[PDB]
């Protein structure tokens, strides 16, 4: 896996050359921007449990399908398995969200995960529709906006961090 | 790319864990390193041609006999070789310093090198003498502040133990 | 599905045997022991809506702090989710009599509820409610005879025990 | 793997309903024919021997061409594997049997067989035929009417338990 | 298939090593007893008939319950079958004799060997009585040189004991 | 693996035949040629780092774009598996020499050769321009015409031991 700075060195690689330092600039950005980058982590791991479970409990009541005999969440063993893969997309968005870069993400839970739910026969669909409920969750807990829970932080502007969570969920919806 | 934050991040992957108080500290360590790291790294990259001439220089200069027939630098071919991996060691030091660990140098320089270098008749010796004579000349605060030097001579310092 | 039969048959497929003398004898057992629990399947499944009913009753009355708001009783959907997964367990216990076997309650109710309930605010203590009173309001002979209710309680008891 | 009774339980949860009076009927009347097919299991694995080896060699007199060089029972090694095939099979069949469901024999003797035997380049015609000696042999049985050997049983109708034996080596031919 | 080239090749393999010394003084052995072991698979295959037909003959001189009816020798496509079997053995060892190890045998005769003649009751006893009497037969120089006769004598050992 | 005896016997079981007087023949020939077969494995063999590195080295110097970022040999890391992967291939070619066969070195190395590169992205025109290479570097050793090391053995013709190299070699190309 890479993170932010070795993405740029891997790109500085292509070219056999030494780090620009329009390069060097923008990672001492990200580098300003790093206690915020650890509050948003924090906001979403201190409420991993909040947001995979409303997620997969919201895909369930727009989709009752799902838990009628047949369904793909019907038994306990299923909804398990499938309050499961919601919990690891969570921790593999916020390895991302860690790092900067959506390489862990992509490598070690993406690849392949599209060609094992058709194995499976996990709908697509529904899938698609937990990851973007986590995913307004999670923008919500970067931003301090839940309703029910407040983070306390000094005040300033995370909209980066929100937009790079998004589309780390985007890429997990695209994937699959 | 081993970095600080691969580390911690895979540490966490192989127990199932979400990042805890433990990785965020660790990613607080690389904000704080960083300013004498990038210092190198920068200081690197907008020296980097006078850095490999003194270095080749150097090891010619220490091991006149590499320019003998059947030796690595009995053509002027194989001697622009030798700068050219020289730079690109230099170059994998500057990723190293970005990076913040040795990965890019593990894999990019170290991983395999013994064997290329005994298939190709090249003295470890010789790249040694390039670094030793690069981490010797580096001049504080002249060339870099005091802590960007630790970070860089411990690059190259690493390189050195690599080939030893 | 853990049955007698599955059983014995993947017993003998493990040792690559054809059924021999004792695989025959367990099936005798299924047979011997079909009567009861036919028995109290069919007398589970003629009447289970009043069963279902008095036990999810029996939750409620005993632990009435679960229609407090941000309990899992706190709405009427759910309180209908409480009595519908109470359904879901006597069905399961209809199949394991049917089957002879724990099975269909293993793999379709107990694997993984511990993960859901935990997930979903849902309190063990509650569906072992509704089981115990299910359990100590069997009545012999006026509900079934007395080796069906040796099968019956034997079901329920197995539930009770995978909640504890 | 699945008996009749945990395929009538299968069925009836894809309805999430309790066991119908109708299908427990139908159980009862399996249980009530417990003992004949008990006797049914016994009359086969009794003479698995008979059944494999005479099953074998009449696919081998009827084709010579399979124990000639090239042919796929040509070796010790190649009529060896073929017996223990034929038994394997046989064993399976005789599972199915005892749990009156075909499930055993599809899941863990059936899946895949097709396409290992392309693999291997086992003829699908021969192997067919040696199955359906195997049927004929192992029906006969059933219903003790091999000729060389008889197997004492109180008197009765066995022909839904052939009729059973025949459908599930049915199934194995049908597969490849 | 087994023989000094191939298993002299495959401990190279399994170490990763090209051939060195060892490798090539074991072919050379293979050179020098070439002609010995030729020279008896020459002998084998221009009189193989005859041979057979004695060996067969021994056999079932040796055994005539054989013809009872229910053993193995009880029709005449079945005693046909017998020789042919004792034919296709013949031609292993000729097979065995030219690749100078018992590889052959191993994989086309034996392998499995005892799974068919206890599935098709055909007692080892008399593919040993046949083997037995082909062995002590050999007439020296009379068939073959000495050399050779070690060798075929030692096939047929070989076949012999993998029959015990 | 065969070798060239077990090859004999091989296609002679194709017909059920007994070795016949021909192979017989051919045979004697192979084993009179035996010790110019073993001078030809001690050439090969005594002098395979230089072959590898030499073939190595040419196939770069004909095609720089190898060493430049992105290319295949680019790193040390591939060089390296580069150097071991050119070592392979000889070490198979001079078993294939010493067992007179090429069986060792089709099933053993080249079975999926070809898809495995595909999956890589090692490119096979510069694969085939390294094995060419070598196989003109190991005709030169079996015929002891290299320019910088002599081999000395008794005078003789080793025509057809190059052309079986040669041949080996041919296959590894064209497997690729
Ligand atoms: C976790 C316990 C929560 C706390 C704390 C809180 O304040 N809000 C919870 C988390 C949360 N969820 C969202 C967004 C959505 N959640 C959805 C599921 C619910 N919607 C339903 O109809 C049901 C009924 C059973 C459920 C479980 C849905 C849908 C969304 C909207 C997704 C979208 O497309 O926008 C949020 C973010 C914003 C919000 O307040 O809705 C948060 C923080
Ligand atoms: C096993 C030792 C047997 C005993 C005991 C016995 O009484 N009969 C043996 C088993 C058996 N086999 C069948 C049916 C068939 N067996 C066949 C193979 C034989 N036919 C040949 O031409 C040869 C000569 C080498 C062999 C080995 C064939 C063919 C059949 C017919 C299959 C079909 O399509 O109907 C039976 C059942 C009925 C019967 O008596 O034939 C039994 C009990
Ligand atoms: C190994 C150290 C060698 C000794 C000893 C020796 O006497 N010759 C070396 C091995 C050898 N190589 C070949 C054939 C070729 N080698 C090639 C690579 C070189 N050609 C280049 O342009 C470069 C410059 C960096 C390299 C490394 C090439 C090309 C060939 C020709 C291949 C062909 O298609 O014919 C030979 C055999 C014949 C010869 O003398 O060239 C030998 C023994
Ligand atoms: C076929 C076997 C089977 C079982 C056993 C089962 C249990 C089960 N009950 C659920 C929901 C639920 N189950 C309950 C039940 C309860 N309310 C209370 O007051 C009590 C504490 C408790 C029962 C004693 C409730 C409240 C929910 C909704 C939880 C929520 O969404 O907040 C869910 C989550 C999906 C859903 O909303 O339907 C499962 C998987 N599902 C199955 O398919
Ligand atoms: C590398 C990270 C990783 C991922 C991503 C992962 C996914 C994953 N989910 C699985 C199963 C499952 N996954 C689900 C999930 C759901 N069902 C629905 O209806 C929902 C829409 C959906 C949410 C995505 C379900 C229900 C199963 C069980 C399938 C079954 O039992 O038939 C399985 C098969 C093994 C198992 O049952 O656990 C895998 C491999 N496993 C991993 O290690
Ligand atoms: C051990 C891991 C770790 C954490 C958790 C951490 C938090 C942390 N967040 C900070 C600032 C801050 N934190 C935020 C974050 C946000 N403000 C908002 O209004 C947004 C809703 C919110 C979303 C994430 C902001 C805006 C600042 C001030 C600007 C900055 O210093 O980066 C600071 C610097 C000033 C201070 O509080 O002493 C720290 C140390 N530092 C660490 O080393
Ligand atoms: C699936 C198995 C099953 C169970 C568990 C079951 C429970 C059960 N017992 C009931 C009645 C009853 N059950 C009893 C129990 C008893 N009567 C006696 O003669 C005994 C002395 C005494 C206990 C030893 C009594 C007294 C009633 C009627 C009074 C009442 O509704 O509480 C009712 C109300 C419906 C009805 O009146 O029939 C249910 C649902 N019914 C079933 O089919
Ligand atoms: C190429 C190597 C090779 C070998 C060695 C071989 C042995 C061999 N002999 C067989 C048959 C047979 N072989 C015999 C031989 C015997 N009759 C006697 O009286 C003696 C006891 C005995 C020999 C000493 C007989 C009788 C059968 C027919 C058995 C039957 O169908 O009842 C069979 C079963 C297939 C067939 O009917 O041809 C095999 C596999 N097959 C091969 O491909
Ligand atoms: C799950 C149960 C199961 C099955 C079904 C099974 C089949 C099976 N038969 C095999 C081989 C074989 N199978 C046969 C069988 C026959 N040749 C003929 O001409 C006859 C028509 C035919 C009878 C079907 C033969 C000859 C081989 C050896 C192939 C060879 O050696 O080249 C192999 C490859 C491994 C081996 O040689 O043993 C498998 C996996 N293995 C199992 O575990
Ligand atoms: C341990 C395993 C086991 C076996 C083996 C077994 C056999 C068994 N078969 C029985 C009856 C019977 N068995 C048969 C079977 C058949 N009659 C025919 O003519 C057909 C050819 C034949 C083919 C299978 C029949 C028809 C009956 C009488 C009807 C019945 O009781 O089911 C009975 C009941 C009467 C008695 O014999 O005491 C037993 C105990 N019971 C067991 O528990
Ligand atoms: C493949 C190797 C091979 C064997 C095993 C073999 C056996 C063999 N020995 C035979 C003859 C014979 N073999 C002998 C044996 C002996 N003659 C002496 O001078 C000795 C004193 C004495 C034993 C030490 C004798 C006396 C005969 C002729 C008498 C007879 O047919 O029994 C025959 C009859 C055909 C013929 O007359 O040549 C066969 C088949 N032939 C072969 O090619
Ligand atoms: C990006 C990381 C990287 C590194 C580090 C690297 C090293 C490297 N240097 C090489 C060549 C070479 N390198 C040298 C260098 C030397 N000449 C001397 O006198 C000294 C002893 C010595 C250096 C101290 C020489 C002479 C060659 C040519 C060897 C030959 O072809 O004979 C080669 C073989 C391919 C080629 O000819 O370019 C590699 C892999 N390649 C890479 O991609
Ligand atoms: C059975 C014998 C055998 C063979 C044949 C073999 C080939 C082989 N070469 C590999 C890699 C590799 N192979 C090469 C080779 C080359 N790159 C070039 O530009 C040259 C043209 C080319 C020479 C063929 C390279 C560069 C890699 C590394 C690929 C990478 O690191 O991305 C790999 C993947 C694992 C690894 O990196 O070592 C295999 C399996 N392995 C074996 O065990
Ligand atoms: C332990 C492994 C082993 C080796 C290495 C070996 C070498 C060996 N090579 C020989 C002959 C020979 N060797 C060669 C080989 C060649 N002549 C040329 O001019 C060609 C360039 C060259 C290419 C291979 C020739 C032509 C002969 C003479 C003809 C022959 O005896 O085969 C001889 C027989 C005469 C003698 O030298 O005593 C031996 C023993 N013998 C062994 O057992």
């Amino acid at each position: 896996m890479l993170d932010a700075f070795s993405r740029v060195v891997v790109n500085s690689d292509s070219k056999a050359a030494y780090v620009g330092g329009s390069d060097l600039q923008a990672l001492k950005t990200f580098i300003a921007d790093g206690n915020k980058r650890l509050d948003a982590v924090n906001s979403i791991v201190s409420n991993a449990s909040c947001i995979v479970s409303d997620a997969v409990s919201g895909m369930i009541c727009e989709n009752p399908g799902l838990i009628a005999p047949g369904g793909n969440c019907y038994t306990n063993r299923r909804m398990a398995a499938c309050l499961r893969d919601g919990e690891i997309i969570l921790r593999y968005t916020s390895y991302a969200l860690l790092a900067g870069d959506s390489s862990v993400l992509e490598d070690r839970c993406l690849n392949g995960l599209k060609e094992t739910y058709i194995a499976l026969g996990v709908p697509t669909n529904s899938s698609v529709r937990a990851v973007s409920i986590m995913k307004s969750a999670a923008v919500a807990f970067i931003s301090n906006t839940a309703s029910q829970r407040k983070m306390a932080t000094t005040d300033g502007d995370c909209s980066a961090l929100s937009s790079e969570v998004a589309s780390y969920c985007d890429k997990v919806a695209a994937a699959i | 790319m081993k970095s600080v934050i691969t580390t911690t991040i895979s540490a966490a992957d192989a127990a199932g864990r979400f990042p805890s108080s433990s990785d965020l500290e660790s990613v607080q360590g690389n904000i704080q390193r960083a300013a004498s790291r990038l210092e190198a790294a920068e200081k690197l990259a907008g020296n980097h041609e006078a850095v490999v001439k003194e270095a080749g220089d150097a090891c010619f200069a220490k091991y006149s006999y590499l320019k003998n027939p059947g030796e690595a630098g009995d053509s002027q071919e194989k001697i622009n070789k030798c700068y050219r991996d020289i730079d690109h060691y230099m170059r994998l030091i500057n990723y190293s310093l970005v990076v913040g660990g040795t990965g890019p140098l593990d894999e990019w320089c170290i991983a395999g090198a013994r064997e290329v270098y005994r298939t190709l008749n090249l003295p470890s010796s010789s790249y040694v003498a390039a670094f030793v004579f690069t981490r010797d000349r580096l001049c504080v605060p002249r060339d870099m502040s005091a802590q960007a030097g630790v970070e860089y001579g411990a690059a190259l310092d690493y390189v050195i133990n690599s080939l030893c």
